[PDB]
């Protein structure tokens, strides 16, 4: 069956930048393949269905070329609304077969994470589960160091993540770690820590709390 | 004709043309072509 | 103008058979075409199969032909998909598609959706959030200023709407994704930020409801010294 | 540990250009991404350029991003910063580092050694 | 286009029109897609 691949897998760049994409098919082709601009959980939008060829209503702002196995997509501007992911599509045969994806974003400086930590309560522990969230807000990249230091010792392996996508506002990005524990396994320990590390940090940070306080 | 934007006769393309060159003899003539055809007069007469 | 209305949420036991609808409206109904796609957290599209109710001819992909089926009937004004053998891979949501490229040149993509149904495969069974608070202390303050929020845990099925109940109060609220449990219940977190001047004072009170069956959860979140 | 070191500066006169290098030895170079850091006399630092393996370009901070440029060689640890008509706003001590995490997507700042640069 | 533009099993998208009230005038088209007048009178959007 019909086979496609998109390269590179994401692009970043500032407002007001250029952008182009590229999309490959496993049968060489001049004409019935599509392109599409997607965002998590979002409806696509219809660009191009044909090799070079679009509707009316579709902007100027997007374009797109080729020949053979290797078609190419641009963009002559992004701007932060744009964030979302462009997609291929080909219809040449029914067995319609979807691109990988390409995300872009937006460029920006270093912002520092706002760091603070979420130890528990006393109705949390009377159900016999315990857990503790540390927070990174508002960090350009994609991902910083949250790590567990019960009893100022590293911890791995019992904690879950959560992950929001780039705020559009003013490009930035936000991240979290919950760690979990019984009632029993809780106890065992006294003293609970976090500690973050980050391009735009002066130094690493240590954040924690006590069983005894 | 390469435009290929006609995949079904239902809902044909059309389109109008004036003032060019109507040069025939590269026109419906070239090797892509696999045949051509015209009523009431030859294409040679119709070249001129 | 062109309209497409899509049911409400509907869940069911693994290895069972379900009915969707997706409702046309606007123009005739004669001059156009709906077709089904699922939509996950994040994995790929899947589109199930196509329609086009005035002539009454389908087709399948090959990976759900036989165990699903499409009808659609214009005096209903609206179109139908026949599921089988649903899995809990298939808990996503799930889209309803008006292809109207087949009659102008445009050909074989759509323009047109509804509003989309989430569906959900599971063993368990339908029930309200749990929620608990945390009280921050004094001496975890940053920069002048702290943060509250809540955790919301074993409610089943989605859709889930955690936020804090009105006004400008929401001031710096913060949200994250769901995450499902190993046992079939969904969970969610919160936050919001607060200064010095108005934390603890305030008397933030955390909120959740769950629509499925429209029930109502609130907590309050409480600083100490 | 992650030893690393720089090379070149000193005095230049303003409008002109010169090289800062740096130079590493007894470690693979490849697994981590290479940047380097600003700091003006007497205040914070502030990140400069930064270089990784697919050869996609490069990235820079805001201030150094249009006239600046940096690359590297991994296959001899050396990698190398450039400095284009030099201005008295840039008379700085600069600070060779590695993003010190393996294959990973974002940095933390592990600076090895500095060098002042300095404009006549 | 046979050559490039077929499938095993495919080309559904291939489209014309197979039956009409009425022929159409020269150079004329038509896009409607209205149900055919197969021996009863056109029944509206419905079987029968």
């Amino acid at each position: 069956d019909i086979q496609m691949t998109q390269s590179p897998s994401s692009l970043s760049a500032s407002v007001g930048d250029r952008v182009t994409i590229t999309c490959r098919a496993s049968q060489g082709i001049s004409s019935w393949l599509a392109w599409y601009q997607q965002k998590p959980g979002k409806a696509p939008k219809l660009l191009i269905y044909d090799a070079s060829n679009l509707e009316t209503g579709v902007p100027s702002r997007f374009s797109g070329s080729g020949s053979g196995t290797d078609f190419t997509f641009t963009i002559s501007s992004l701007q932060p609304e744009d964030i979302a992911t462009y997609y291929c599509q080909q219809y040449d045969n029914l067995p319609l077969t979807f691109g990988g994806g390409t995300k872009v974003e937006i460029k920006r400086t270093v912002a520092a994470p706002s760091v603070f930590i979420f130890p528990p309560s006393d109705e949390q522990l009377k159900s016999g589960t315990a857990s503790v969230v540390c927070l990174l807000n508002n960090f350009y990249p994609r991902e910083a160091k949250v790590q567990w230091k019960v009893d100022n010792a590293l911890q791995s392996g019992n904690s879950q993540e959560s992950v929001t996508e780039q705020d559009s506002k003013d490009s930035t990005y936000s991240l979290s770690s919950t760690l979990t524990l019984s009632k029993a396994d809780y106890e065992k320990h006294k003293v609970y820590a976090c500690e973050v590390t980050h391009q735009g940090l002066s130094s690493p940070v240590t954040k924690s709390f006590n069983r005894g306080e | 004709f390469n435009a290929t934007r006609f995949a079904s006769v239902y809902a044909w393309n059309r389109k109008r043309i004036s003032n060019c060159v109507a040069d025939y003899s590269v026109l419906y003539n070239l090797a892509p072509f696999f045949t051509f055809k015209c009523y009431g007069v030859s294409p040679t007469k119709l070249n001129d | 103008q062109v309209q497409l209305v899509q049911s409400g949420a509907e869940v069911k036991k693994p290895g069972s058979s379900v009915k969707v609808s997706c409702k046309a409206s606007g123009g005739t109904f004669s001059s156009y075409a709906i077709s089904w796609v699922r939509q996950a957290p994040g994995q790929g599209l899947e589109w199930m199969g196509r329609i086009i109710p005035i002539f009454g001819t389908a087709n399948y992909a090959q990976k759900f032909q036989g165990r699903v089926t499409i009808t659609a009937d214009e005096s209903t004004s609206t179109a139908y998909m026949e599921l089988s053998s649903l899995r809990s891979e298939d808990t996503a949501v799930y889209y309803c598609a008006s292809l109207a490229s087949y009659s102008s040149g445009w050909e074989d993509v759509f323009d047109i959706w509804g509003q989309g149904t989430m569906v959900t495969v599971s063993s368990a069974s339908t029930k309200g959030p749990s929620v608990f608070p945390l009280a921050p202390s004094s001496k975890s303050t940053s920069g002048g200023t702290a943060a509250l929020g809540c955790l919301v845990k074993d409610y089943f099925p989605e859709p889930v709407t955690v936020s804090w109940n009105s006004g400008a109060l929401t001031s710096g609220v913060h949200t994250f994704p769901a995450v499902l449990q190993s046992s079939g219940l969904y969970s969610l977190s919160s936050v919001v930020t607060v200064p010095s001047s108005s934390l603890g004072t305030q008397t933030y009170i955390c909120n959740v409801n769950h629509k499925p069956s429209n029930t109502k959860v609130d907590k309050k979140v409480e600083p100490k010294s | 540990q992650v030893q690393l070191q720089e090379s070149g500066g000193g005095l230049v006169q303003p409008g002109g250009s010169l090289r800062l290098s740096c130079a590493a030895s007894g470690r693979t170079i490849s697994r981590y991404a290479m940047s380097w850091f600003r700091q003006a006399p007497g205040k914070e630092r502030e990140f400069v350029a930064v270089a990784r393996r697919s050869g996609d370009g490069a990235f820079y901070a805001d201030s150094v991003q249009g006239r600046f440029t940096v690359s590297r060689d991994d296959a001899k640890n050396t990698v190398y910063l450039q400095m284009n008509s030099l201005k008295p706003e840039d008379t700085a001590v600069y600070y060779c580092a590695i993003d010190s995490d393996t294959f990973y997507s974002g940095s933390y700042d592990y600076w090895g050694q500095g060098t002042q640069v300095t404009v006549s | 286009s046979n050559k490039l533009d077929s499938k095993v099993s495919g080309n559904y998208n291939y489209l014309y029109r197979l039956f009409r009230k009425s022929n159409l005038k020269p150079f004329e088209r038509d896009i409607s897609t209205e149900i055919y007048q197969a021996g009863n009178k056109p029944c509206n959007g419905v079987a029968g």
